[PDB]
C-alpha cells in the first residue's frame, strides 16, 4: 500500500538486435565485448597459457 | 523479476519504542 | 541552468584560493628544509 | 605479488574512469590480461617454494589457486553484466569494485607468509562478500543470509586469532617458512585440545565441515550469480588452504583429534549426497553437493599423508571450476524463467540443444568421470583413505554411487522429458552464455593433459 | 624527556626518506579525504578544488612525517633499553651451547 | 566468596560429598541472593510479600543448582574412582540445568541448561587441572 | 561571510536592520475573495517584498533557474485532479495538502530571512498559520482520512512551533454566494466543480479557527468585499496600527540569531515534513523512489550543488 | 544562549579537562572534575525541554556522587600517606572508592544506567561531548593510579561493561541510545587492558573517539537522530549512506578496517600476559556489537526503505551543515590499519 512503480516487464534482447550476442543493448559495444572475451579468453589466455 | 526492497510492513519493524 | 539566485560558490574566494596554496607551499618548504637538516645532523651525530 | 597486486588495484581506476557503456568491457579485457600474466608463477622448483620477499611467497598449493582466482574474475564480470542492465551506472561501477576487492584480498590471502597476514585478509574477503550477497541479492533471505554466513565465520575466526597470537608468543615467529623449522611436537593436554581447535574450527566452518554447513545453501540460494561463482570456487578453499598449512604446527595432536571429524565428513558426506536427492531448488542442491565433495578434502587434509594431500589440491581446483560451472548454468535458466525450481522446466535439451551439452559437461565432471581432474583428486583421497582404515571403501563407493544418481537426476530433471507447456519465453542461448560455460569446461579438461600443475607441493 | 614529542636524542637517528612507503600510503589517505570532501558536498568529485586537495595531501603528508619520526625513535628507544638490560643482567640471559639434531634425540610419530 | 569456593577446592575431589554440596549450595544460594537483590531493587515489587516471595524463589532455585551439581559431581568421582576427571562436573553441571528447567517448567531451558552447564562446568575442572588462569595477574 | 555565530559575533544584529517597517503582513480570504490582487497593491504602496501564493512549484522558483519542473518531482500532486476526481483512490488528496504546507512552510523560511537579514517587510497570501483551513474542509467533505489529519497534526506541531506569526493579518470577507459566482467568471474548469459545502468549510475554519486565534497574538484586519477593493485604504489602517501584542515584543537579538539561522537552512526547516509516517498517500516505495531520483539529477544544473555544474555555464569548478 | 557564552563554556568543559590532566595534585585533579560538570550542564539544558531537564538531572545526579567518593578516596589517601601527589594511592580502600567513582563518571556497569537515559535526552551535538571528550579526563586518572587499582575490580567492571553494552544495545531503535550502548561496552576493552598494557588503552580510547566522532557527525549531517529516520539517507545523500557503512563496519571491529586495530592489540597484550579465556570471551561477546551494528547498515546502505513524497522537496537544497573534520575522520575511521606500528607514538 503505497505509489510504487509497477513491475518491468521482460526485455528480449533479440528482438531489438537479432544479432545481439548477449553483452549489450548497443550494438557496437555487444560486437567490442565479444571480440575482447573471444581475444582475450580464448586466442590468449587458453591457447598461449597452454 | 524485480528485487525485493523493503516494504512498508518490513519497515514498521524499526518503528517501536523497542526491538 | 543560469541560477535564479547567485550562488554562494558562484565565483572563487581568491582569499582562500590564496592561503589554501600558500600554506601548501609554506607546508612543503617547511618539511623539506626540516628534512635537510634531520640527514645533516644525522650524519653529524653519527660520523657521516 | 606486486606484479599481481599492483595491475590489480589498477582495475579499479580503469572501471571508474571508464566510458559509461565500456565499464564490462574494459574490466573483462583487462582482467583477463591479468589472469594471462599470472601463468609467470609456475616457476616452482622441487625443493624450494618461490619466496619473494618477507612478505609474500608462492608454492605448488598456493599457485593453482591464485590462476583458479584470477581466472575468475573476468568469468563473475560476464555472468553479472546481464541482471545488473537496469543497475544505476554508479552502482554498477561499485558492484565491479566490490569484485576487484575480494580478488585483491584473495591472491594476498593465498600468498602471505605470516599467518597473521593471512588472517587479516582470510577475513578481510568477508566484507565485500557480505555487501554484494546483501546489496545486490534478490530475495527478502538475502539479508538473514549475510547474518549466517558472518557470524558462522566470525564464531571460528575470533578464536583461530587467539591461537595464532598465543603461537606466536610462544614460537616467537608466525612466518610460515620459519614455522617449518621450528615447529614442535604439540603433547596431550586440555591446553592443547583447545589451542587444535582453535586453530581448525575456522577453517571447518569455511569447507564447510558437516554440522556447520546450514550457512552454505543459504548463502547460496540468496546470493547474485557472482557470489555464488566465488563462494563456491575459491571462497570455500580458504578452509582447506589454511588447514593445509596449519596443520604442520598441530602434529602428532592430529593423530587423535581428527577422529571426530573424520566420522563427521565420512558420515556427513553420505547424507549431504542423499539430500541432494530430494531437493527442489536447483542452486541448493548445486548447493548440497559442494558440501559432499568439501567432505572428502576434509578428510584428506586429515588423515595427512602424501597421496591424500594430492587428491585434496586435485580436487580443491576440480570442484571450484565444476561447481561454479554448475551455478552458471542454473542461472542461465534462472535469467529466463525467474524460478530456481529445478522441476518448473523441463525437457530443455529440446529447445536449447547446446546448452544440454554443457549441462551434460558439467555432469560428468561432477560425478568424477575419468580421466576428469575431478576423478583423479578423488581417486587419490580414496587410495589414501583405504590405507587409513580398509572399512572406508564402503563409504567412499556409495558415496560415488550416490553422486551419480543425483548429478544425473538433475541433467534428466531440467534437459530431459517433455518441456513445460506454458513456458514459451525460452530464448536461444546468447554468444555471452555460450561462451562463459566454454570458458569453464575448457580449461577443466585440459587439465587432463597435465595434471601435476594441480597436484600441489607433495607432487 | 618529559612531554616532548621528540627528545633530542632522536636527532642522532636517520630522518625517514621522503620516499617511505608508510608516508607515501599517508599521502593517499589525505588525497582520499579530499575526493569524500568533494563527495559529501555535491561537488565534482575528481576536478573540484584541486587547491583543497592539494592541502589535503600536504597536511597529511606533514603531520604523519613526525608521526613516523615519532615511531621510529619510540623503538629505537625500545631496542636500546632492551640490549642494555640483557647487558646489566648476564645470569638472566645465558648463553647454553647447542646441540646438533644428531645429537638431540627427539621422538618419531608414524603417520599410518 | 573466596573463602567458600577455597573450601570446596582446597578438599581432595570425590572424598566427603556431604561437604561439598554445602560449599556448592552456599555459593548458589548467595548467586541467588545477588539475583534477588538487583531484581527486587531494580523491579519493585508490588507488596513486602511478593519481594520476599520473588527471593525465595531466585535464592532457592539457585542453591538447589547449587546442591544438586555439588552432590552429583562428588558421587560420580567415589563411584567412577576418577577423582581429576572433566566429565565428573559434566555430569553435576548438567544435572543443574535440568534442575532449572524444572523450576522454570520448560524443557527448551532444560535442554539448553543442560549443554552450557555440564559444558560451562567441564571447562572449569580443566582449568583447575591445567591452572588456565581467569583473571590472570599480570607478568609482562 | 555567510551569516552565523562569527557574523553575529561581529555586529550583523536584526535589530539594527530592523525598524518601524520591518514588518510581515499575510493577506487571507477564500478562493476568488481577491487576496492576490489587494497583496499585491499593499507591498507596492508600502515598499515591501510580496511572495505570491506558494503553489505546488514555489520550490522550483527558489532554486535551479527558477523555472517549474516536471510534476513527477513534485509527486505529481496536482490541484486540477483534486477538483476533478477529490475521492481519488490514488491519494492525490492528501499527498497535495501535505505537499502545499511544506511548500507554504519554506516560503515562510524565506520570508523571515528576507525580514531579518535586509530589515525588509515581507506580504505573503495565505501562511502555514491558515493553510489548515484547506485541511478541515477537505476532511469535513470526506475527501481525506482522519489518518491523514493525524499526520497533518503531527508534521504542523513540531514545525509551526519555531517561527513567529505575522504581525498583521489582513483578511478579507466574501461570503460564499459571492465566491460561487466570482469563480465561474473566472471560467477555470476545474474550479467550477467546487461545491459550495467545501467553500462553507473553509469560511467556517477561517472565521472558526483561524481569525479567533490569530487575534490573540497578531493584529486582525477584516475588510469586506468592496472595502478590500481600495488597497489605499486598507495600506491607511496598516500605517496607524499599535503592534502592542504577540511575541515580536518578547524577540531580543539573541533569539532573533537563533531564528535566523534555523530560515536559511532550508534542510533543517523541511527536516520534519518527511517525518517516517506511513500513509499511503506519502510513502513511496524504494523502487519509484529511486528512479526518479536518478532522473533529477539528471535535470540541467541539478547534478552537483550550484556554482559547480559545468553543463550549465559553471567556470573555475577546479579553484572552488 | 549567546554565541560568545557558549564558547566561554565550552572552553571551560575542555579546561576543566585540561586541568585534570596536567594536574600533580589530588585536589586540583578534582577542581577540575568539578570544573567540566560546572560547564556541561548547561550545554545539556541548551533546548529547555522536560527531556533535557531530565537528562541534566540525572547526569548532575550521577555525576555529582561520584564526585564525592573521589574525594573521600583523596583524603583516605592523604590520612595513611601525608601527600596529594596524583599516583599509586596507599589505601586499598581509597583504590576502591576511586575505582568505582571513576567508573560511575565513565558509565561502566553496573553503574551504566545513566549514560543510555542521559545521551538520548540532549541534541547531538551534546551527546558527542557526552561520549568523547567526557571520557578522557577520568581515563587520564585511570592511567595514572592502574598499579594500586585492585584486578578483580576493574576486569569485572570490564566484563559487565562488554555484557551489558552488547545485550543492551540490540533492543534499541534510538540512535543515540544504540551510540550510548556501544559506549558502554567499548569502555569495557579500555579498562580490560589498562592491568596488562596502559598504552593499549589509550590506542582503544583514541580510535573509539575517532570513531564516534565521525557517527555522531553524520547523524547530526542529515539531523537524524533514530532508525527510520536515517533510512532515508539513501534518498537524500547517497554518498553518506556508504561512510556510515564503512564506519559502522569498523565500529564493529572488522578487518581490514581500523576499528579491528584496537581488539587485535588488546588480545595480544592479554595473552602474553597468559589470558585466553578472558580475551576470547571478550572478542565473541562483541558479537553483540556487531550485530546491532548490521542492522543500522541494513536499513541505511544495503537496503533501501519506503521514503516519502515532501523528501523531493528535500533534492533541490544541499547539505549546509559545517560537517567539520568529517572527511578526515572517516578516512582514519577506515583505513588506518596499514599504518598500525604507528601506535607506538603513545608509549
Ligand atoms: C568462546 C568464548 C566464551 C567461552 C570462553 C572461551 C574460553 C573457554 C574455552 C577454554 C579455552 C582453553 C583455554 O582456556 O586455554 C588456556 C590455555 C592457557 O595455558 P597457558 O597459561 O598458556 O600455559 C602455559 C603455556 N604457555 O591456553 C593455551 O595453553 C593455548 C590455547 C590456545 C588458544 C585457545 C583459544 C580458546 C579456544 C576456545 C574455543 C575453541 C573452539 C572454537 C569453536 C568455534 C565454533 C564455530
Ligand atoms: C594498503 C593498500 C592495500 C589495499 C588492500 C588492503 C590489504 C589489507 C590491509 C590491512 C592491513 C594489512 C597491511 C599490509 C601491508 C603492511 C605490511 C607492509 O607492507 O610493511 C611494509 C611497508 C613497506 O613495504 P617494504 O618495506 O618496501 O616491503 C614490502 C614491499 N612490498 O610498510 C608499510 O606498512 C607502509 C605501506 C602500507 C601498504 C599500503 C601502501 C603501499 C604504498 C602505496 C600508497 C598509495
Ligand atoms: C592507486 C590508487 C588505487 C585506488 C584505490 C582506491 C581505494 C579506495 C579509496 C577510498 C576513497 C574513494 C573515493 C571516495 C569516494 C568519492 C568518489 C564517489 O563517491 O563517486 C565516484 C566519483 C564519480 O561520481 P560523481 O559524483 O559524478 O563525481 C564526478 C567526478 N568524476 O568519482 C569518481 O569517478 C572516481 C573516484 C574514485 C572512486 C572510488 C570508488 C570507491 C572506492 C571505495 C570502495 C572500496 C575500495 C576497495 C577496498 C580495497 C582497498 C584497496
Ligand atoms: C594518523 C596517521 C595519518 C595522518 C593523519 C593526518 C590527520 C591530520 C592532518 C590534518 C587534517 C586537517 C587537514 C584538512 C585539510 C583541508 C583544509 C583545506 O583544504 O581548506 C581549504 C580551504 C580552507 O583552507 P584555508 O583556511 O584557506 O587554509 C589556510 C590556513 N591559513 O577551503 C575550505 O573551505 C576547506 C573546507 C573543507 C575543510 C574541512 C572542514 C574543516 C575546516 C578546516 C580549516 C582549514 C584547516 C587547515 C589545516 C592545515 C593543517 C596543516
Ligand atoms: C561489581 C560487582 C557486581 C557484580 C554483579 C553485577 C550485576 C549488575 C547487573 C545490573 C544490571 C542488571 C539489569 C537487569 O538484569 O534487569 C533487572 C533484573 C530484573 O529481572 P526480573 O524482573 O526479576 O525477571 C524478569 C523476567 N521476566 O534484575 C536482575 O535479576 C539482575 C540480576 C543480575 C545479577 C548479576
Ligand atoms: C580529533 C577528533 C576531533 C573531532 C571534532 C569533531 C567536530 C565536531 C563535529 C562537527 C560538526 C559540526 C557541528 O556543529 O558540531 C556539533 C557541535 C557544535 O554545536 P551545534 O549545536 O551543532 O551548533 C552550535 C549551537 N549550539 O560541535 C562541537 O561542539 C564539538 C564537540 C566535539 C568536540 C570533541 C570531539 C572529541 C574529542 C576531540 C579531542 C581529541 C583529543
Ligand atoms: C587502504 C587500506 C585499508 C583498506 C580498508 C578498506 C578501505 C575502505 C574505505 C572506505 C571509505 C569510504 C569511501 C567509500 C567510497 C564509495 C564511493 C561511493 O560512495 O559511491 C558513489 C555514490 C555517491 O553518491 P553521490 O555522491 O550522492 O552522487 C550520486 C551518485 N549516486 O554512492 C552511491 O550512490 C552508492 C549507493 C549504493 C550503495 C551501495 C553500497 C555497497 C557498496 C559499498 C562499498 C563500500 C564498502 C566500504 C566497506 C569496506 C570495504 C572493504
Ligand atoms: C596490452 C593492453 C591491451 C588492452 C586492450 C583493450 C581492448 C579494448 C577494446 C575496446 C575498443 C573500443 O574502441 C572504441 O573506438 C572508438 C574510437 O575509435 C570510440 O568511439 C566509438 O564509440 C561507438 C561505440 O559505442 C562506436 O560505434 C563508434 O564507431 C565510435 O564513435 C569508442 O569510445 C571506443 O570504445
Ligand atoms: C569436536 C570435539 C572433539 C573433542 C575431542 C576430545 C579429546 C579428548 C582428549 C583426552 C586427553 C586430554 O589430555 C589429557 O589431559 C591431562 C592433563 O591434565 C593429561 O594427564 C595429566 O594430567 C592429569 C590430571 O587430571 C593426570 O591424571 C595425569 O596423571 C597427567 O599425566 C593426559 O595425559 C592427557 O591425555
Ligand atoms: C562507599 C562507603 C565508603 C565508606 C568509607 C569508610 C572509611 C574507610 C576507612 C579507610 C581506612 C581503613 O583502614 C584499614 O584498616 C587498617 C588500618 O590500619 C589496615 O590494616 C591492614 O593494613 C595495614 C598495613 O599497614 C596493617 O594494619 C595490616 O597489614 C592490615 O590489618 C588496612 O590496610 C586499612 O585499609
Ligand atoms: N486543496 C487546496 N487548494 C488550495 C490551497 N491554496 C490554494 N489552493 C487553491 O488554489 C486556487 C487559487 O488560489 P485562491 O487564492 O484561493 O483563488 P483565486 O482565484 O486566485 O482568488 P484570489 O484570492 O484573489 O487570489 C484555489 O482554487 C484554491 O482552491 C491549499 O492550501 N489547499
Ligand atoms: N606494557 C607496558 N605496561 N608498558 C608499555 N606500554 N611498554 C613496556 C615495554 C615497551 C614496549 C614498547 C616500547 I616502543 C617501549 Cl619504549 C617499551
Ligand atoms: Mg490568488
Amino acid at each position: 500500500r503505497w505509489q510504487e512503480d509497477p513491475e518491468p516487464e521482460d526485455e528480449n534482447l533479440y528482438e531489438k538486435n537479432p544479432d545481439s550476442h548477449g553483452y549489450d543493448k548497443d550494438p557496437a559495444v555487444d560486437i567490442w565485448n565479444m571480440r575482447v572475451v573471444f581475444f582475450f579468453g580464448f586466442s590468449i589466455v587458453l591457447v598461449l597459457g597452454s | 523479476a524485480r528485487q525485493w526492497q523493503p516494504d512498508v510492513e518490513w519497515a514498521e519493524q524499526y518503528g517501536g519504542a523497542v526491538m | 541552468k543560469f541560477y535564479i539566485q547567485e550562488p554562494p560558490h558562484g565565483s572563487p574566494n581568491w582569499l582562500k584560493v590564496g592561503l589554501t596554496l600558500g600554506t601548501s607551499v609554506f607546508l612543503w618548504i617547511y618539511l623539506i628544509k626540516q628534512h635537510n637538516e634531520d640527514v645533516l645532523e644525522y650524519k653529524r651525530r653519527n660520523g657521516l | 605479488m606486486l606484479k599481481y597486486i599492483i595491475p590489480t588495484i589498477m582495475l579499479m581506476p580503469l572501471t571508474w574512469l571508464s566510458k559509461n557503456n565500456m565499464i564490462w568491457v574494459n574490466s573483462t579485457a583487462h582482467s583477463l590480461l591479468i589472469s594471462f600474466t599470472s601463468l609467470l608463477l609456475m616457476n616452482q622448483f622441487g625443493d624450494n617454494s618461490l619466496n619473494f620477499s618477507l612478505l609474500f611467497f608462492s608454492d605448488s598449493l598456493s599457485t593453482p589457486l591464485l590462476i583458479l582466482t584470477m581466472w575468475l574474475l573476468p568469468l563473475m564480470l560476464m555472468a553479472s553484466q546481464h541482471h545488473l542492465s537496469k543497475e544505476n551506472l554508479t552502482r554498477k561501477k561499485l558492484f565491479i569494485t566490490m569484485l576487484i576487492s575480494l580478488q585483491l584480498f584473495l591472491i594476498m590471502t593465498f600468498t602471505a607468509m605470516e599467518l597473521i597476514l593471512f588472517y587479516i585478509l582470510f577475513e578481510a574477503t568477508l566484507v565485500p562478500t557480505l555487501i554484494i550477497i546483501t546489496r545486490w541479492g534478490n530475495q527478502t533471505e538475502r539479508l538473514n543470509a549475510g547474518l549466517y554466513f558472518l557470524f558462522y565465520t566470525l564464531a571460528g575466526s575470533l578464536p583461530l586469532l587467539v591461537a595464532l597470537i598465543y603461537i606466536q608468543n610462544t614460537v616467537g615467529s608466525l612466518n610460515f617458512l620459519m614455522l617449518q623449522y621450528w615447529v614442535q611436537p604439540v603433547h596431550n593436554s586440555w591446553s592443547n585440545v583447545f589451542m587444535w581447535l582453535a586453530c581448525m574450527m575456522a577453517f571447518m566452518v569455511k569447507m564447510p565441515l558437516y554440522g556447520l554447513h546450514l550457512w552454505l545453501p543459504k548463502a547460496h540460494v540468496e546470493a547474485p550469480i557472482a557470489g555464488s561463482m566465488v563462494l563456491a570456487a575459491v571462497l570455500l578453499k580458504l578452509g582447506g588452504y589454511g588447514m593445509l598449512r596449519i596443520t604442520l604446527i598441530l602434529n602428532p595432536m592430529t593423530d587423535f583429534m581428527a577422529y571426530p571429524f573424520i566420522m563427521l565428513s565420512l558420515w556427513g558426506m553420505i547424507m549431504t549426497s542423499s539430500i541432494c536427492l530430494r531437493q527442489t531448488d536447483l542452486k541448493s542442491l548445486i548447493a548440497y553437493s559442494s558440501v559432499s565433495h568439501m567432505a572428502l578434502v576434509i578428510v584428506a587434509i586429515l588423515i595427512q599423508t602424501p597421496w591424500s594431500y594430492m587428491g585434496a589440491t586435485a580436487l580443491m581446483i576440480a570442484h571450484g571450476l565444476t561447481s561454479s560451472m554448475l551455478f552458471c548454468l542454473a542461472n542461465s535458466n534462472y535469467e529466463r524463467i525467474h524460478s530456481r525450481t529445478m522441476i518448473l522446466a523441463r525437457g530443455l535439451q529440446t529447445l536449447l540443444p547446446l546448452m544440454a551439452t554443457w549441462w551434460l559437461l558439467a555432469s560428468l565432471t561432477n560425478l568424477a568421470l575419468p580421466p576428469t581432474i575431478n576423478l583423479i583428486g578423488e581417486l587419490f583421497v580414496v587410495m589414501s583413505t583405504f590405507s587409513w582404515s580398509n572399512i572406508t571403501i564402503i563409504l567412499m563407493g556409495v558415496n560415488m554411487v550416490i553422486t551419480a544418481l543425483y548429478s544425473l537426476y538433475m541433467l534428466i530433471m531440467t534437459q530431459r522429458g517433455k518441456y513445460t507447456y506454458h513456458i514459451n519465453n525460452i530464448s536461444p542461448s546468447f554468444t555471452r552464455e555460450n561462451a562463459l560455460m566454454s570458458l569453464h569446461i575448457l580449461p577443466l579438461l585440459l587439465l587432463t593433459l597435465n595434471p601435476k600443475i594441480i597436484l600441489g607441493p607433495l607432487y | 624527556a618529559t612531554f616532548q614529542f621528540l627528545p633530542d636524542e632522536a636527532r642522532s637517528l636517520p630522518p625517514p626518506k621522503l620516499t617511505d612507503p608508510r608516508l607515501a600510503f599517508v599521502g593517499f589517505l589525505g588525497y582520499c579525504s579530499g575526493l569524500i570532501d568533494n563527495a559529501i558536498r555535491r561537488r565534482p568529485v575528481l576536478l573540484a578544488g584541486l587547491h583543497r586537495q592539494l592541502l589535503y595531501i600536504t597536511s597529511f603528508v606533514f603531520v604523519g612525517y613526525y608521526l613516523l619520526k615519532r615511531q621510529d625513535y619510540m623503538y629505537a628507544v625500545r631496542d636500546h633499553d632492551m640490549f642494555s638490560y640483557i647487558k646489566s643482567h648476564p645470569e638472566d640471559f645465558p648463553e647454553k651451547d647447542k646441540k646438533t639434531y644428531g645429537e638431540v634425540f627427539e621422538e618419531f610419530h608414524p603417520v599410518r | 566468596a573466596k573463602t567458600v569456593l577455597r573450601q570446596y577446592w582446597d578438599i581432595p575431589e570425590g572424598t566427603e560429598c556431604h561437604r561439598k554440596t554445602y560449599a556448592t549450595t552456599s555459593i548458589g544460594g548467595a548467586a541467588g541472593l545477588v539475583v534477588s537483590a538487583y531484581s527486587v531493587a531494580l523491579k519493585t515489587p508490588t507488596s513486602f510479600l511478593e519481594g520476599v516471595a520473588r527471593t525465595g524463589r531466585y535464592t532457592f532455585t539457585a542453591a538447589a543448582i547449587g546442591a544438586i551439581f555439588g552432590l552429583t559431581s562428588c558421587i560420580s568421582a567415589q563411584v567412577r574412582e576418577k577423582p581429576d576427571d572433566p566429565l565428573n562436573y559434566l555430569i553435576g553441571g548438567c544435572a543443574g540445568g535440568l534442575i532449572l528447567g524444572a523450576r522454570t517448567r520448560s524443557y527448551g531451558i532444560g535442554a539448553a541448561a543442560c549443554a552450557y552447564m555440564g559444558l560451562t562446568a567441564a571447562l572449569v575442572k580443566m582449568g583447575q587441572l591445567e591452572g588456565w588462569q581467569v583473571f590472570a595477574e599480570p607478568k609482562v | 561571510l555567510q551569516y552565523g555565530p562569527l557574523a553575529y559575533i561581529l555586529g550583523e544584529k536584526a535589530t539594527k536592520k530592523m525598524t518601524e517597517k520591518s514588518k510581515l503582513i499575510t493577506v487571507d480570504g477564500n478562493i476568488c475573495s481577491g487576496k492576490s490582487k489587494l497583496a499585491k497593491e499593499i507591498a507596492e504602496k508600502l515598499g515591501l517584498k510580496h511572495f505570491p501564493e506558494a503553489g505546488i512549484h514555489y520550490v522550483d522558483s527558489t532554486t535551479g533557474d527558477g523555472k517549474p519542473l516536471p510534476v513527477q518531482f513534485s509527486g505529481n500532486c496536482s490541484l486540477e485532479k483534486f477538483y476533478d476526481d477529490p475521492k481519488s483512490n490514488d491519494g492525490n488528496s492528501y499527498r497535495l495538502q501535505a505537499w502545499l504546507y511544506a511548500s507554504r512552510l519554506l516560503q515562510y523560511a524565506d520570508a523571515l530571512e528576507h525580514l531579518l537579514s535586509t530589515g525588509q517587510g515581507v506580504v505573503l497570501e495565505r501562511s502555514i498559520y491558515s493553510d489548515f483551513v484547506f485541511l478541515e474542509a477537505m476532511y469535513r467533505q470526506g475527501f481525506i482520512r482522519k489518518q491523514c489529519v493525524d499526520h497533518y497534526n503531527q508534521v504542523k506541531k513540531v514545525t509551526i512551533c519555531e517561527y513567529l506569526p505575522p504581525h498583521v493579518v489582513v483578511y478579507v470577507d466574501v461570503p460564499v454566494p459571492e465566491v460561487q459566482s466570482r469563480i465561474q467568471k473566472k471560467g477555470n474548469p476545474h474550479e467550477m466543480k467546487i461545491t459550495s459545502a467545501y467553500l462553507q468549510d473553509i469560511e467556517n475554519a477561517y472565521k472558526g479557527t483561524f481569525l479567533p486565534e490569530m487575534s490573540e497574538k497578531c493584529e486582525v484586519l477584516q475588510y469586506s468585499a468592496w472595502e478590500a477593493q481600495d488597497a489605499e485604504k486598507v495600506v491607511e489602517d496598516i500605517e496607524y496600527l499599535k503592534y502592542d501584542k504577540g511575541p515580536w515584543l518578547d524577540q531580543n537579538d539573541r533569539k532573533l540569531h537563533k531564528l535566523r539561522m534555523l530560515v536559511q537552512d532550508k534542510l533543517e526547516v523541511l527536516n520534519y515534513t518527511s517525518i517516517p509516517v506511513f500513509l499511503p498517500e506519502v510513502t513511496v516505495g524504494a523502487h519509484q523512489s529511486d528512479q526518479v531520483f536518478q532522473e533529477f539529477t539528471e535535470l540541467p544544473g541539478r547534478k552537483y550543488r550550484a556554482g559547480y555544474n559545468e553543463d550549465v555555464g559553471d567556470k573555475w569548478i577546479w579553484l572552488k | 544562549m549567546n554565541p560568545i557564552i557558549f564558547i566561554i563554556i565550552l572552553l571551560t568543559i575542555m579546561l576543566g579537562t585540561i586541568i585534570v590532566m596536567i594536574s600533580s595534585h589530588w585536589l586540583l585533579v578534582w577542581i577540575g572534575f568539578e570544573m567540566n560538570m560546572l560547564a556541561i550542564i548547561p550545554i545539556m539544558m541548551k533546548n529547555h525541554n522536560p527531556r533535557a531537564t531530565e537528562a541534566s538531572t540525572k547526569y548532575f545526579l550521577t555525576q555529582s556522587t561520584a564526585s564525592m567518593l573521589l574525594m573521600m578516596a583523596v583524603i583516605i589517601n592523604l590520612m595513611f600517606s601525608g601527600q596529594w601527589t596524583v599516583m599509586k594511592l596507599f589505601n586499598p580502600m581509597a583504590s576502591m572508592l576511586m575505582t568505582m567513582a571513576l567508573a560511575m563518571k565513565l558509565g561502566m556497569a553496573p553503574f551504566h544506567f545513566w549514560v543510555p537515559e542521559v545521551t538520548q535526552g540532549i541534541p547531538l551535538s551534546s551527546g558527542l561531548i557526552l561520549l568523547t571528550w567526557q571520557k578522557l579526563a577520568p581515563m587520564s586518572v585511570l592511567y595514572q593510579i592502574f598499579p594500586s587499582i585492585n584486578l578483580n575490580l576493574i576486569l569485572t567492571l570490564s566484563v559487565l561493561s562488554i555484557l551489558i553494552g552488547g545485550w543492551g544495545g540490540l533492543n534499541q531503535t534510538q540512535l543515540r541510545k544504540i551510540m550510548a550502548y556501544s559506549s558502554i561496552a567499548h569502555m569495557g576493552w579500555m579498562t580490560a587492558v589498562l592491568p596488562y598494557n596502559p598504552t593499549m588503552t589509550l590506542l582503544n580510547l583514541i580510535i573509539y573517539i575517532i570513531m564516534t566522532s565521525t557517527m555522531f557527525t553524520m547523524f547530526m549531517a542529515n539531523s537524524t537522530t533514530t532508525t527510520l529516520s536515517l533510512s532515508h539517507t539513501w534518498n537524500k545523500t547517497p554518498i553518506m549512506t556508504v561512510l556510515i557503512l564503512a564506519t559502522l563496519l569498523s565500529m564493529g571491529g572488522l578487518p581490514p578496517l581500523s576499528g579491528f586495530m584496537p581488539k587485535w592489540m588488546i588480545i595480544q597484550e592479554m595473552t602474553k600476559n597468559n589470558s585466553i579465556i578472558l580475551p576470547t570471551f571478550m572478542a565473541i561477546t562483541a558479537l553483540l556489537n556487531l550485530y546491532f551494528y548490521m542492522r543500522l547498515t541494513y536499513s541505511t546502505t544495503l537496503t533501501m526503505f519506503p521514503s516519502t513524497n515532501n523528501m523531493k522537496m528535500k533534492w533541490q537544497f544541499p547539505l549546509m551543515k559545517k560537517m567539520t573534520f568529517l572527511p578526515t575522520m572517516v578516512v582514519l575511521s577506515t583505513m588506518m590499519l596499514p599504518l598500525t606500528p604507528m601506535l607506538s607514538v603513545l608509549e
